[PDB]
């Protein structure tokens, strides 16, 4: 399963 | 033995033609088993091997939304490496990511991967402490100061020595009828005439899996590494994969050439002649 | 930077004249992504070809799978035609089935 985005406003380049 | 998950995303824009499309498809070793677009009708997590169609509702909807979420926050990426490399919004670009975990036979984390290339370019990757990054440029050293402040690798590290660890091992375990199976090669030499005086041997190599394979020729025991035409591996369709590897050989010298294959679904490697 | 693409057209099975197998074009080694490619029976464009998911090497750069259902025969010439950014005309790879 692909990782899901819980932090989550920061995981962007 | 060891065994790899790997997702691959991409994300092209497309000025003028729409908002970035956004792609993804999931591995086990060489056999995908998942895919997402955003240009499909209905977007959604879609099965591609026959071991992940168990899962139930509430795996693909889980999926489906963080693949959408994902697909948003690789358009504002794009917007801001657009920024960094000083681009116009008149051209295409591509962002891909590329993700996962190695696990040896007892499924415990050997490698973990995450990084990601801008325009077909390396830009930056989590090293494999998973605590720390390596930036290709200074555009994506401005990725690495925002990433260092949030923490970023914390998170990726959780995923990787966690979650896509537990997801791996219960593929391995639903699917390994053909995860857990070795596909040996089947081969042979053929023979083709040049010219009066020379010929091309071809040495196949056919219908094996995974696709990590080593085929070369000798003459005399010595390899002809120069003088071999080795092409790519190829899937044929069907899972398996296909390679060969030829020389050109002098009339009547036929017999010193010798066609040598490994593959982990040989227990010794093979020596092939012409006939 | 952009990358052409590698093409090899061949078979899933040993060609044998009269029976049934699977025509292949892959297309790989190339950036950006977009590309055409066609599946050509005696020069004419072969419909309803099916493709594999865009994935990408360790390189980054792209491949796809083209493939459809074909017989073989003595008389029957197959080909793959190609187009990308990086090439000025389509570029064709003729199928041989010793190759």
């Amino acid at each position: 399963a692909p990782r899901g985005p819980h932090g989550g406003a920061a995981s962007g380049l | 033995g060891s065994h790899s998950m790997r997702y691959f995303y991409t994300s092209v824009s497309r000025p003028g033609r729409g908002e970035p499309r956004f792609i993804s498809v999931g591995y086990v070793d060489d056999t995908q088993f998942v895919r997402f677009d955003s240009d499909a009708a209905s977007p959604r997590e879609e099965p591609r091997a026959p071991w992940i169609e168990q899962e139930g509702p509430e795996y693909w909807d889980r999926n489906t939304q963080i693949y959408k979420a994902q697909a948003q926050t690789d358009r504002e990426s794009l917007r801001n490496l657009r920024g960094y490399y000083n681009q116009s919004e008149a051209g295409s670009h591509t962002l891909q990511s590329m993700y996962g975990c190695d696990v040896g036979p007892d499924g415990r984390l050997l490698r973990g991967h995450d990084q990601y290339a801008y325009d077909g370019k390396d830009y930056i990757a989590l090293n494999e402490d998973l605590r720390s990054w390596t930036a290709a440029d200074t555009a994506a050293q401005i990725t690495q100061r925002k990433w260092e402040a949030a923490r970023e690798a914390e998170q990726r590290r959780a995923y990787l020595e966690g979650e896509c660890v537990e997801w791996l091992r219960r593929y391995l375990e639903n699917g390994k009828d053909k995860l857990e199976r070795a596909d040996p090669p089947k081969t042979h030499v053929t023979h083709h005439p040049i010219s009066d005086h020379e010929a091309t041997l071809r040495c196949w190599a056919l219908g094996f899996y995974p696709a990590e394979i080593t085929l070369t020729w000798q003459r005399d025991g010595e390899d002809q590494t120069q003088d071999t035409e080795l092409v790519e591996t190829r899937p044929a369709g069907d899972r398996t994969f296909q390679k060969w590897a030829a020389v050109v050989v002098p009339s009547g010298e036929e017999q010193r050439y010798t066609c040598h294959v490994q593959h982990e679904g040989l227990p010794k490697p093979l020596t092939l002649r012409w006939e | 930077i952009q990358r052409t693409p590698k093409i090899q057209v061949y078979s899933r099975h040993p060609a044998e004249n009269g029976k049934s197998n699977f025509l292949n074009c892959y297309v790989s080694g190339f950036h950006p992504s977009d590309i055409e490619v066609d599946l050509l029976k005696n020069g004419e464009r072969i419909e309803k070809v099916e493709h594999s998911d865009l994935s990408f090497s360790k390189d980054w750069s792209f491949y796809l799978l083209y493939y459809t259902e074909f017989t073989p025969t003595e008389k029957d010439e197959y080909a793959c035609r190609v187009n990308h950014v990086t090439l000025s005309q389509p570029k064709i790879v003729k199928w041989d089935r010793d190759m």
